[PDB]
């Protein structure tokens, strides 16, 4: 076999500690192309997104070159990358510590030097999470990598090209792609950024910005926590056709949808980051809920008091019985003691009826406001989730679409 | 200089470890396997894991290794790091998580007749299957097999550990008196140890140490069989209960939620594997079926003793059944211008009659519920206490066998 | 230029140092270790995995005649600065741990003087594996130890022991754990009563087998329960007290029973969240979780005495009848003792108000029936109060109060009279 | 041995652990690679990732070293560290959790001739995509994607030891079944390097989920709970505890619906069964406590205010005979007054009594409903022949 | 390069990492130290547990690695891996979970005149004993003790680069703001070796929690179930349901309040005022819970077998508001409009009960 006397021959002289720079001032080109192969996760209490990717590393290396003619017509060969100098290009923004990738692949070096590496990745990188507009969210994550070691006056971070057109985007490939299910890719840009708060000799001048632009599909979410949501909050303003006569349970009912939009809220939370930054809008719609069936709760108690006053302890006032029994309902739409005590009991009993009637008339104008309010609360909270979409271009100011 | 560095500069002048010490072409190195188990640590029956701390108690002989202790001031044995000698990879192969190897990596022993003995520490997860019937009652088997994952018979032959006297062969896992600590939810019944072979292949030899532990169920009937028997009290008295008094769903429904909340909080307990259902979520599936069906029967009694002849007529069945045959078995016996005015009088009383004709048919509906409700008191006391007895009767008759049949 | 590049070159490479050789003249010779403990921080104490978590320095002392120089001869060199990869040191493993972790968590550079002394002080994070005593939870105390052995030599080739220390002319061995005031952080949960350490020797074991020396160091430490009290026990027991005065509400109102069943759901929720909050061990029931069992059963008994007093309200003459002993019992006695506080068409008409008032008086008749019935199911409301309302507060009192005064020992140690403590050295 | 320790010398003297065991760089060594299930560890759904434990034994001919064992005393296999001689770079394309490629390094079985049998262990976290359609009545079929990563298949030729994985000392998941189990061979060509075929092998497992435990542990409850929720037609609404019933089964059912959605992933490529069956028992329970206080407002609908409609009255009154059950089919002031109440009473009664009726029609009706939903949305899949 | 090749050569054939670069053992090599904090990736309550990312930056002058760039083609700079030099090892004290010291080991800057520069990344999981004393506004203050470990003042004399730590880089956490930050250098001695100082450097993160996730998932249900307390009091006893409210209030409460614990660390140190506010809720419930069955008992209290107090029917009742032929129907509707008239007054005292409970809770909510 040619190739171990080739590869004895390269690595003789040679040592994995010096960058191969020609001479002094002479920049090495770095070339950098990701290739997303699967969006394993975005874990949210984290914050992390995990991505499975091939990241290839291209470079120019001087001594590892040599002359095909007296090597039989080698042209590649693969070295183990422990035994070559590396750009040491690792990722900046990871939750973990891990900064350099997970295999350590082997690297095809040509007979000119042309060092090409095709390590594979798991990433945690960090992203904050717009949490918004959750469920109804997208999310704009990003992977930075950078030079660990050296500075712009020794390498220089660049994108790859393929016909003299830049690679500006993440290049999934058809092969060996697999759809992460909720989560859908509507843009991947990948973008050169520079500092400018730092000269270039300090290793954090030049980063290689690759963006994933992601839109939740929220059909799982709609259907398992907004839809039972929506229709359980929708039974406290059925409360209000419950008879007030010391029966019907308005009050456990108001509080049991109470009880359950609570449970709702502590299942958002088991869902929800921390961030803090901002409160979800599926949370928003929880604490609206939960505010109109504490109001409900008054106005059950309020409805009870007033339906069940007695003669003795309240007296109704005309002017309050006109108000609420003339005027609403049309714009909503030995027997000498015998007959003193039926007498006695028929008005008491009168009395109750009135003010039953005027706790009737509450209800139903209560009722009224109660649905309208639940009605536009929800409509406006689900259809402000709606109408927000991923932005038509990737950086929003730039007229390109960074697409193959 | 020490003589001992002068004997290990002579003793490892061409000595290889990659080579397995074979006096001549096609002998065996026995290797004897004990095993010493210092802390049981726990077994996670979610994942059927058990974690232990053992020390793994090997010997062998390498003829290279062999001096004159008279030639070199009398060193009878030496201490030497265990990465300077062969050694078999004598790993647990049923290990759950990747760790085959040794943690510790202790010095290795060797006397001058070239017998090696060491003797490393690890923390092992072994892999073992948890049969979820009787749980929490239950009496695992727990086995750790140790072979060399590189080694097989024709190269290597296991055997079992000796005694600290030589003439005795162990059998059995070895406990220490002395550092070791008694786990608070396991006691070890049996720890033998055997030399297992499979068949159909000659070429493959374990060493099996077997961990028949019997776990101890409490905090587990503390913490769910008595709240659970107090729900069933109060699901028998949901009939006791009188139906005028509108709380017999406040009641039977409560303990009913009640009796699912155990479950839900008792589902992060118990083995996820589906071979079988454990006694106490089988026990837990009987309860939430009688609650049930007493809510079931608190309904239809709540909508018996609400009926009126003016929306329902009795059946004759139904008054043949519960008046005159079950109240004698349950001992429900049942105790026993002047013109117009008179016609005013006449009405009223007739009104009156009438009224109480019709309150002797709602008594009579009523007494039909109270005799229901009765024997469904009786039923249910009946069922929910031969139902208890029988599953924690047969829970009590498990225990693990006196022959390991290791 | 430095000196210290030649020290370092005579002793380890001119006079071939071997770092797997034991520090001896000759065999048959034991190298002496002194070890010392020092608690930075006590991190943790879980008691569902029962595991301590300490922060701890790790004070490893011994002689090493190969290195030895003649400090005047290499320009005053006092001490060095080795890594512990060039010399021998011994391997002393905490043998008590949970997770794989037996060595020191940072080798750290090793420091020897001219005479061959070394001394070594690595800090390492221990997880080391104790049982959790919950008897008197959550006012428990509990006895964590951390157990050191030599695993690469046994007893005749080299010895453990406590480190020493001198004051006035006289060494004294430091059997305890020492505490640097300037760095330790009390823990905020736990208080160190009792911080001894002893050098055990089992005679059963031999010399040759490295079984036969132990250095443990052990903490007895003190829960402290302000937490733990605040957040549960209050709780529980003004829920309880619900129960306690449910005799008090009336049966006419259709609530008696739910306000002792939802005191009883509320018992139960905070058992399952105590369960939780402990280990999964059967050596006892907790103090808490004892006394939540026993007011469960109470308030369940409190359920079953409302049904019965429900049940004799609401019974009727018409289904159940009123025996004379039930009277001259219920509605005498016991509320004495608990100080309770024309022509033919006229004719007709006159039959019709017989009629009337005989339904009158029928109904007057019931209406009393009732009413003695309704005074019976009061007089027992009044008794199950008095009969269970005092029971319940005396369990309280006599099982917190038994919990408050479980106390650590005086000494550490049952039949050791002396103190471990760092005031009053043995010498 | 004396001998084994010379031929170790010797063969590992001027051998090159870098360079292909081939004799012509021309040439490409052929690796026979089978993967043996040990065990099926777990099958995590929500992160939809399956670590199972394999032993990944792989065999191939190193030319350089072979040896005469006449010359070694008649040695004719030795065992070597695998850090010592050419290993293959098998790399686990889909991965979750775990590293890419085999990190053991046992020792491997070196035979005169050249042969060599390394089978080092694993434990694969390899991410799988989970078929939440059937749960848990839901087989899962996902695979294991090996290929060898530098070379192309010019120069190193992988080829399956056998048609399906080696599964004779598999343990028994307990949880899971292996329908079936099938391994593939695949010459793809990725944009990397379109002009060489790269080689690679798929093994995917088929796991039928027994369904004992999930049955028990969620099912059962649920079905109960819906029973209820038909029950509650049958109670009375004169005795009150009717919303009683209703809510507690309606929080039952949220705390259920919430252990649920912590069980199955948040994907949305297609609805699970189990959580359209919850969506169902809620818009059923939504829909009896909608009808329930409609119920309740005409039992107590005052009999003065609201005057009872004639059709009302025909339908609920000619409604009986169709249904077979056991229903039926001064001096002058105080009289004036007790015989209005009396009427007005009576008047009331003929509310109670639609109501009744309204009730039992209910409960008929939700009773078909309830067994009808369950049959329909379980046994398209519980008749899986 | 081929220059630097020579130059790595050369530099390394005969140094020796084990020994200090000082020109004489008396001297000491004067380390400049410096923290820059990129993130801070969590802050655990419970275990008291902050894990930041940091990266180091270390300083020193190594008088072997000298060289002349006119020599080495006018190289100037180096870059060689931190394995191959003397490293001083700066070790974090307060190490809670993870390593004591660097473990990634990145390369290092060598300069010509043998200034250093390493500037290697951590995790630095370091203990936090947490002020819960107010919450979810608190304001947390740990630190990071960055020693030496192995020498003394006299040896390497660590020095602080600037008074505070670096955030120019620093991520926003989102959950925490910082307020201030700032590095101080103490000489500390230890029981180990009393005559010889050691160094250190403690910086400090002043860190303000953002309470809206906490607010909005804890207060506001925790607000509304405190504002349905005082909904008892006008709730009237003959509907029922006051019992059923105030116990399911009640229970809501108590469930919050377990969250809370389950929230905050277990240490006695100090009750946070959420929890003690919690408490106090917990209390005001239990006791209107009690005065709710005292007037529940008043409505129902039948003058058959009670009379009615003086001093109640005072106070409560004036100040705090302010021969078939026999006609036996007759005297008993005398006597049921009598003791009507008695369960009227005690209706009345339960009325007025109510109404002065319902008073002091809105006094409360007023003052609160
Ligand atoms: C490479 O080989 C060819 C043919 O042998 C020769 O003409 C050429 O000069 C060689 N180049 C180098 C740089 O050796
Ligand atoms: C095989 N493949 C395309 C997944 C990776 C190839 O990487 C190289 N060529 O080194
Ligand atoms: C001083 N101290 C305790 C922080 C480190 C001690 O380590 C030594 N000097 O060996």
């Amino acid at each position: 076999n040619e190739e171990g006397r080739l590869i004895e021959k390269l690595l003789g002289d040679y040592d994995k500690r010096i960058i191969p720079a020609k001479t002094l001032d002479h920049i090495i080109d770095v070339t950098l192309k990701l290739t997303l192969t699967n969006l394993i996760s975005l874990n949210e209490k984290e914050e992390a997104l995990t991505t499975n990717v091939w990241i290839e590393i291209q470079w120019n290396d001087y001594r590892l070159s040599w002359n095909t003619s007296e090597y039989e017509g080698i042209d590649l060969v693969r070295i183990p990358s422990e035994l070559l100098w590396l750009p040491d290009v690792v990722l900046e923004n990871n939750v973990d510590g891990q900064f350099e990738v997970a295999y350590y692949a082997n690297v095809l070096v040509y007979n000119d030097g042309s060092m090409y590496w095709l390590p594979p990745a798991i990433y945690r990188s960090t992203c904050p999470i717009a949490v918004t507009y959750f469920p109804f969210d997208w999310q704009n994550c990003s992977l930075v990598f950078r030079s660990q070691t050296y500075n712009a006056h020794e390498v220089n971070l660049q994108l790859s090209a393929e016909e003299g057109e830049a690679v500006e985007w993440i290049h999934i490939d058809p092969e060996d792609f697999t759809e992460n299910g909720e989560w859908t890719i509507r843009h991947r840009p990948a973008k050169k950024n520079y500092n400018w708060q730092l000269t270039k000799d300090d290793t954090d001048f030049q980063e290689i910005i690759f963006f994933l632009i992601i839109q939740r599909k929220p059909l799982f979410y709609i259907i398992n926590i907004i839809a039972p949501c929506v229709l359980i909050s929708s039974l406290v303003v059925l409360v209000y056709f419950l008879p007030a006569q010391a029966g019907g349970q308005k009050c456990t009912l108001s509080i049991s949808v109470l009880l359950a939009q609570t449970i709702f809220l502590f299942l958002i939370a088991q869902k929800v980051p921390e961030t803090s930054l901002n409160v979800p809008l599926i949370g928003k719609y929880l604490i609206f809920v939960m505010f109109v069936s504490m109001l409900i709760v008054m106005n059950c108690v309020i409805v009870l008091n007033v339906s069940l006053r007695t003669p003795n302890t309240h007296s109704l006032s005309e002017k309050i019985k006109h108000l609420f029994l003339g005027f609403l309902p049309k714009y909503l739409g030995a027997c000498n003691f015998i007959a003193k005590s039926t007498k006695e009991q028929n008005d008491s009993g009168s009395e109750n009826e009135n003010w039953v009637l005027i706790g009737k008339v509450i209800d139903k104008a209560c009722f009224w406001i109660a649905l309208l309010l639940f009605s536009i609360g929800t409509l406006a909270i689900f259809l402000t989730g709606h109408f927000n979409q991923v932005p038509e271009f990737p950086f929003p100011g730039d007229p390109r679409k960074y697409v193959p | 200089s020490v003589m001992e560095d002068t004997l290990l500069s002579v003793l490892f002048e061409t000595y290889n470890p990659k080579v397995r010490p074979a006096q001549t072409v096609g002998d065996k190195v026995t290797v004897r396997v004990g095993l010493t188990l210092t802390n049981l640590l726990i077994l996670n029956e979610k994942i059927e894991e058990m974690t232990t701390n053992v020390f793994l108690n090997l010997a062998w002989t390498d003829y290279r290794l062999q001096w004159d202790p008279a030639a070199y001031e009398g060193i009878k044995d030496l201490r030497i790091p265990s990465s300077d000698v062969w050694q078999p990879d004598i790993v647990l192969m049923n290990n759950n998580d990747g760790s085959f190897e040794i943690t510790l990596h202790v010095n290795v022993l060797v006397q001058h007749t070239g017998a090696v003995s060491w003797q490393p520490s690890a923390i092992y997860r072994s892999s073992c299957t948890i049969k979820v019937m009787y749980f929490p009652f239950d009496w695992q088997n727990c086995t750790m097999v140790f072979k060399s994952y590189t080694y097989d018979t024709s190269e290597v032959t296991l055997q079992h550990a000796l005694d600290a006297k030589g003439e005795r062969e162990v059998k059995e896992i070895v406990i220490n008196k002395d550092a070791f600590t008694e786990n608070g939810q396991w006691s070890i019944e049996h720890k033998p140890s055997r030399k297992n072979w499979r068949s159909d292949d000659p070429s493959y030899e374990d060493v099996t140490f077997y961990l028949i532990i019997q776990r101890k169920p409490l905090f587990y009937i503390v913490y769910t069989i008595i709240p659970c028997i107090l729900i069933s009290i109060l699901a028998i008295l949901v009939f006791y209960l009188p139906p005028d008094a509108g709380e017999k769903m406040s009641l039977s429904i409560s303990a009913l939620l009640a009796v699912t909340v155990f479950l839900l909080l008792l589902a992060d307990k118990v083995p996820e594997t589906s071979l079988s259902v454990p006694i106490i979520i089988r026990y837990l599936m009987f309860i939430m079926i009688l609650v049930a069906f007493s809510v079931i029967l608190s309904v239809v009694v709540l909508n018996l003793h609400h009926r009126s002849p003016n929306t329902h007529t009795m059946p004759n069945w139904i008054r043949q059944i519960f008046i005159e045959t079950l109240p004698p078995f349950l001992w429900i016996q049942r105790p026993v211008d002047l013109k117009e005015a008179v016609e005013a009088i006449k009405y009223i009383a007739e009104q009156l009659e009438s009224a109480s004709e019709f309150d002797d048919l709602k008594k009579d509906w009523q007494y039909v519920a109270m005799v229901a409700d009765r024997l469904f008191l009786y039923v249910f006391f009946v069922i929910c206490s031969i139902g208890t007895f029988s599953i924690f009767l047969d829970a009590s008759h498990n225990v693990p066998p006196d022959n390991p049949f290791a | 230029v430095n000196e210290e590049e030649r020290l370092i070159n005579d002793l380890l490479i001119v006079n071939k140092y071997n770092k797997h050789v034991r520090p001896v003249k000759h065999n048959n010779e034991v190298v002496n270790i002194a070890l010392s403990l020092t608690l930075s921080n006590l991190i943790s104490l879980k008691e569902t995995d029962e595991t301590l978590t300490s922060n701890v320095w790790m004070d490893h002392a011994w002689y090493d005649h190969r290195l030895t120089w003649n400090a005047s001869e290499y320009s005053d060199i006092s001490i060095l600065r080795l890594p512990p990869e060039l010399v021998w040191i011994p391997d002393i493993v905490l043998q008590n741990n949970n997770d794989g972790q037996y060595h020191v968590a940072y080798f750290c550079n090793v420091l020897v003087r001219p005479n061959g002394y070394v001394t070594w002080l690595p800090p390492a994070i221990f997880r080391s594996s104790c049982p959790i005593n919950v008897l008197y939870f959550p006012f428990d105390w509990q006895n964590c130890s951390l157990k050191f052995t030599a695993l690469n030599y046994d007893a005749n080739e080299i010895t453990m022991d406590l480190m020493t220390d001198t004051i006035d002319g006289k060494d004294y061995p430091i059997e305890w754990i020492i505490i640097d005031p300037e760095a330790f952080t009390e823990n905020g949960e736990w208080e160190i009563i009792h911080k001894p350490a002893k050098k055990n020797i089992y005679p059963d074991k031999f010399p040759n087998g490295t079984n036969y020396q132990d250095v443990t160091f052990y903490l007895i430490i003190r829960r402290k329960p302000l937490f733990y009290v605040i957040n549960f026990i209050t709780p529980c027991v003004l829920i309880s007290f619900l129960a306690s005065l449910a005799f008090y509400l009336p049966a006419e109102s259709g609530e008696k029973m739910s306000t002792a069943i939802s005191v009883l759901l509320a018992q139960a929720v905070f058992l399952l969240l105590t369960s939780q909050r402990l280990p999964e061990t059967a050596l006892a029931v907790p103090l808490i979780g004892k006394y939540l069992m026993f007011i469960m059963s109470l308030v369940t008994g409190v359920i079953v005495n409302c049904g019965i007093v429900l049940n004799f309200h609401f019974r009727t003459p018409s289904t159940h009848v009123l025996s004379t002993r039930v009277k001259q019992i219920f509605l005498e006695k016991l509320p004495r003792i608990l100080h309770m506080s024309l022509h033919d068409e006229i004719k007709s008409g006159i039959d019709s108000t017989n009629y009337i008032v005989k339904q009158i008086k029928e109904k007057n008749a019931y209406d009393e029936e009732v009413g003695n019935w309704n005074l019976v199911g009061q007089t027992i409301d009044r008794l199950s109060m008095f009969i269970i309302t005092p029971v319940m507060v005396l369990g309280t009192i006599f099982i917190f109060v038994m919990g408050n005064f479980n106390h650590p020992p005086a000494k550490p140690f049952e039949g050791d009279p002396f103190d471990y403590s760092s005031d009053h050295p043995r010498c | 041995s004396e001998h084994e320790t010379r031929l170790v010398a010797n063969l590992l003297e001027n051998y090159n652990k870098v360079i292909r065991p081939v004799e012509h760089h021309t040439h490409f060594v052929d690796i026979t690679v089978g993967l043996q299930l040990i065990q099926l560890i777990s099958v995590d759904e929500v992160n939809q990732i399956v670590e199972t434990n394999v032993r990944l034994r792989q065999q191939w001919i190193d030319v350089r070293l072979r040896w005469n064992p006449a010359d070694y005393g008649g040695i004719k296999k030795i065992r070597l560290p695998s850090d010592d001689v050419w290993l293959p770079d098998l790399v686990l394309y889909n991965n979750a959790d775990g590293d890419f490629a085999i990190v053991h390094m046992t020792k491997l079985l070196l035979d005169y001739t050249g042969k060599i049998m390394w089978t080092p262990p694993a434990i694969f976290k390899s991410y799988c995509e989970i078929i939440v359609t059937h749960f848990p009545f839901d087989q899962q079929n996902c695979t294991m994607k090996l290929g060898i990563w530098t070379y192309d298949g010019t120069k190193v030729s992988i080829s399956p030891e056998s048609d399906r994985p080696d599964l004779s000392t598999f343990m028994e998941s307990g949880e899971w079944v292996m329908k079936d189990y099938r391994g593939w061979k695949h010459w793809v060509y990725y944009t990397c390097c379109p002009d060489t075929p790269y080689l690679d092998i798929t093994y995917h497992f088929i796991m039928q989920r027994i369904p004992l435990y999930f049955v028990v542990n969620v099912i059962i409850p649920c079905l109960l709970f819906s029973f209820l929720t038909g029950l509650v037609f049958y109670l009375p609404t004169d005795s009150g505890e009717k919303m009683t019933l209703s809510i507690s089964v309606l929080l039952s059912l949220t705390v259920f619906l919430l252990v649920i959605v912590e069980l199955i992933p948040s994907t949305s490529s297609a609805v699970p069964l189990i959580g359209k069956y919850m969506l169902f028992t809620m818009i059923f329970v939504i829909s009896s406590i909608i009808i329930t206080v409609v119920v309740i407002n005409t039992h107590h609908r005052s009999p003065s205010t609201h005057t009872m409609p004639q059709w009302v009255r025909k339908i609920f009154i000619d409604t009986i005979p169709n249904v077979m059950f056991f229903s039926t089919m001064g001096v002058k002031y105080i009289a004036e007054h007790m015989k209005s109440d009396e009427e007005s009473s009576n008047a009331a009664e003929e509310w109670k009594y639609v109501a009744m009726v309204i009730d039992h029609i209910l409960l008929c009706v939700f009773m078909l409903i309830c067994i009808i939903g369950t049959v329909s949305v379980f046994a398209g899949r519980l008749i899986e022949l």
